[PDB]
């Protein structure tokens, strides 16, 4: 049975609005949620993170790209609603008084896609992962205790003769080396910023369902929904309640997420291409030549012939009118599986749409991503992140008593105290609240404390912009005053 | 693009196989007939003789690398009973 | 009679969609208009223009402020629509099938408010106005020809003995010294970018109705709607047709504009205050002390007491819930006058709302705008704009034949040819199209050609960002390589 | 804030009055009782004797400056017949 | 390229002619048939009536500008006896 | 402020005690009644049982750290005969 009233939940985790409500009150609730999301410092941080080219011209940032993803998602949602209304299935599916929340949730999910990426993107995550992999060596805990354990932490070594504590070390060691943008985005929205969003809004940004501490093979019935980590170990309990609030089974997905994913796949191509022309790399004639060589008739021929700042404004429209109805029909056709949360495919994943998207992608890979500047920026970002982690390493070499004393107020740790004071207030408060709730008598306290210390370091590193991290890296290395 | 952790797991499996005195040969391409990407792996030894060879097809590379790593771990379990 | 079908016009100037259409086609038209507006280079230029503080931290730009104005406008429009639907007047006013276009037009008008401001804002416009006032001296043409005409252009002098040509010189001389952001925005949307928007969307950004060439006193029945220039002389014909497309009388205003204006008045205060804290100027305690000294009970007391990144998220909400319904009721109460276009007041212009807004404004003026950095940036921007105009002055000293020959291809004007080639392609094409249509035999040709040359210079100067203009100013002065 | 052109027009009117061998005295404040701003102008001569004095109230300064400039031009027309 | 002094002399001659209440019309192009560059000058008055018109051909522009300046000075001497 | 060498000596004594399979617990505060600063040290073992605990008072921290280091070395000599 399909009933969207069981999925669009307007309750909250704190000070939730209880009782009965009408359409107007629900709409006001979701407008308030939009008000909290739009006026957040995370968006203004998105304002100054690079997409492809270094920040100078009128090249695009994360924010302008999010503004295209939002538009595409809203247009697809409107097409779906119109097609459902035409077939007289809108009232039978429980969506009669929930169209506004539908569109608002899709738009806000599209706006929050890039909230949790670290500086420099794909090359920031790689650096963090390699650093922590060198420090922890998670591949040595997959089986019974060894004598050649390469871990550098005494408390995280698998010391044979104790099986209840080992399971926990395995989980922590595997989790700490799987930083991912979406899991950090969930953590940021819930724990670090404390925005208190509705359950549906939080579920709209849960893209993948694989736990970060997973070891082994995934079931054949979920191999696509579990291709990337979805959430960390510190949010597990939270996620559990989320499922109880949205009637989701284990490793399942919230319906509207599919729409958002679709949007992130269209814009991803076309926008990049345009910027290549604006930076004076090549021109329109070369665009058509490369497209024709790498190859369709309708869009390409209309764009090339009707053209003989206004070429792209004509090229987008045709692509949208060719792609959006296909996504709407794919959503409506497989609706029961999506509502169940077990659809193991994507909307746009053998039609001509795949061919056109692959054409755009391969042209972009051949003529844009191979430019020396992108490549140089990518290497520089990797080195900067590694250097920052090396600089902040001494905070992880302390002991439980020393770090605890350092948190409460020292005269014995000048360098460490200054480094700790350099961190932000919100991250330290999050650490304090996380550690306070732990039982202070179990033999599992040091493990959790180390996990939360590493989490604090990763939050600090990932909460920067490109320019801020770069400048701070040169300042801490005594290269500039 | 491909996620870093999947590549790290694949590299770890490759290193585990190589430390077992085996050779891993990797080849890849794209098949436009099936509209997918294909990866073939050929396991060998110190002498250079084929033992097991398999090819995988998929449209998304994240699933493809996971399948390859799973197959590599399965063979390692099979042939690590001895020899 | 009120009928919003006579005001929401979806026709276009070029390749207009004719015939009959349903709700879905109209919604698709307005979604397409949103698609053209959002993906324009003007928005990406807004991305890098300063609001109050210099561009570094997470301070706000024009774009993020536009994103708050858009949200407020959408919320007010939704409140108005809900209140009209409650009273069963939605179908009697012709708005039954036009709610989506209503909200979309209001949002897009709020997004395009700052599209036409020059670099450095209020200090850029002042510099342009003073430079052209020195060059033209418009105060010497108000009456019969004089002997002490201080104008520096031979063709613009009022030479006694000819009254038909004098009227034109007066108009051009008065118009050229009244650069204004909204008139330039209209010119940019229509002539320079060629976006081909619908009539209602263009009418939504017409804020004031006074012509730029106006001399004397304005009628007592329009003294508020004509306090600022509204459009230039080169758009007059265009504006005429706009009125015929929206049933607007002379010096009248399009209804929905009122809503947009209201939004620009709320955000204007509160946002600035928050940024003052983020740049480490003063703190929360000082905020309350200054507010209490400069003074109400409900908002201020709830904000100050419930608080003992999350303080402002609580302060906004209360202000919105206190202000938006007042604006909705003011819109609905005086609806016939607004629909006629002759309402000579603003929505928020003796209630407690005015007192609260004045409180915020005076606190901001006392503690934020008096900081030395703002003041220094303001002086530097003035000097930069004056220097750029002085540098490009030699282009205005040429003759008709010389400039015409320079446009068609020179060996006699090296410096002038390089300066001309430094201008953008779109502005030169606009000049070419504007001048081609002029009759080449009338004695009025030099006057119009000089007017369009000055317009070309002003478009070039106003089409820059702060950083681009600053860098170009240092490069052209041989201060940096 | 106040638009530049309105201030320029007011300054031009003030200069025209001053060149006519007259003195213009400007005072301003805010009245919270009426919830508006008030501007008083007092015209004088080379000796320092009051001739015409008027005060204007408004909540928006753009209209206030326009009214002041209009009044100044009206007096200039009145007293520029002669003397 | 053209030397600066020759251009300065040509401009000085043009200004001298223009101060004499005359109009100088300049046109130029290239003739590939003769493999040279051509410059035509058309002298006029305040009413816009042709008086003297001549065209010069050459392969080097320095000589061409010198010839043009010489012709302009010759006409100025001719028509500066009076009127 | 505290001199670096004194802190280094105290850290060396602490490390020597810790390598001896002992635990050193450090606490400090200020006593305004006596107008001085107080440092208490509590020695323990791998099980977490108190052995020796002492508190020192002084107005200058350089002497206080020297006294603490001297006491730590004295206990190390006492308990390093064996166990």
């Amino acid at each position: 049975q399909i009933d969207f009233r069981k999925k669009i939940n307007w309750h909250r985790r704190y000070r939730s609005p209880q009782g009965v409500k009408t359409e107007h009150e629900i709409l006001r609730i979701f407008e308030s949620d939009r008000g909290r999301i739009i006026n957040s410092p995370a968006i203004r941080r998105l304002q100054q993170k690079t997409q492809v080219f270094p920040l100078e011209a009128a090249v695009r940032t994360r924010l302008t790209h999010s503004m295209e993803v939002q538009q595409v998602g809203r247009y697809i949602a409107k097409e779906i609603l119109s097609r459902l209304k035409e077939l007289k299935l809108l009232e039978a599916y429980g969506l009669d008084e929930l169209t506004g929340p539908f569109e608002s949730i899709v738009e806000m999910s599209c706006l929050m896609h890039d909230i949790g990426n670290p500086p420099f993107g794909h090359f920031g995550e790689a650096a963090i992962n390699d650093w922590f992999r060198q420090r922890l060596h998670p591949e040595d805990a997959e089986s019974q205790p060894l004598t050649d354990d390469r871990c550098s932490v005494a408390a995280l070594r698998l010391r044979d003769g104790e099986e209840p504590l080992n399971e926990l070390r395995r989980k922590i060691r595997q989790d700490l080396c799987h930083f991912e943008g979406n899991a950090q985005g969930i953590r940021l929205v819930h724990t670090l910023m404390r925005m208190n969003l509705t359950w549906a809004q939080v579920g709209g940004i849960l893209k993948y369902t694989r736990p970060a501490w997973w070891r082994g093979e995934t079931p054949e019935t979920h191999h696509y929904l579990m291709k990337k980590p979805g959430y960390y170990l510190s949010e597990e309990a939270y996620i559990a309640r989320l499922r109880k609030e949205l009637n989701l089974a284990l490793y399942s997905r919230f319906p509207l997420t599919w729409i958002m994913e679709a949007a992130d796949d269209i814009s991803y191509c076309v926008a990049d291409l345009e910027d290549a022309v604006e930076k004076r790399i090549f021109t329109v004639e070369q665009l058509y030549h490369h497209l024709h060589e790498a190859w369709f008739s309708l869009v390409v021929e209309n764009a090339w012939e009707k053209s003989r700042d206004q070429f792209f404004m004509y090229l987008r429209v045709n692509t949208l009118n060719k792609l959006v109805p296909y996504a709407a029909q794919r959503f409506i056709d497989n609706l029961p599986a999506i509502f169940a949360g077990t659809f193991n495919h994507a909307l746009l994943e053998a039609s001509e749409c795949s061919d056109l998207l692959k054409l755009y992608k391969n042209v972009a890979v051949k003529h844009v991503f191979s430019h020396p500047d992108v490549e140089r920026l990518e290497l520089q970002g990797y080195r900067v992140i590694s250097g920052l982690l090396e600089i902040y390493r001494p905070l992880l070499s302390l002991s439980l008593s020393d770090f605890t004393e350092l948190v409460e107020k020292v005269k014995r740790f000048p360098i460490e105290s200054r480094l700790f004071h350099k961190l932000s207030t919100r991250h330290r408060l999050a650490y304090v609240e996380a550690v306070s709730k732990l039982p202070s008598d179990s033999p599992e306290f040091p493990l959790w404390e180390y996990y939360y210390r590493c989490r604090l370091l990763q939050d600090y590193i990932s909460g920067m912009t490109d320019l801020y991290a770069w400048d701070e890296y040169r300042r801490l290395m005594a290269v500039e005053q | 693009r491909l996620y870093s952790g999947n590549l790290a797991a694949f590299k770890a499996a490759t290193n585990k196989l190589f430390q077992l005195d085996l050779a891993v040969i990797y080849d890849d391409w794209y098949d436009a007939y099936t509209r997918k990407d294909c990866i073939r792996l050929r396991i060998e030894d110190r002498s250079g003789n084929l033992i097991d060879t398999s090819t995988f097809y998929h449209h998304d590379e994240d699933v493809l690398f996971n399948m390859c790593t799973d197959w590599l771990n399965h063979m390692y379990d099979q042939l690590k009973d001895w020899k």
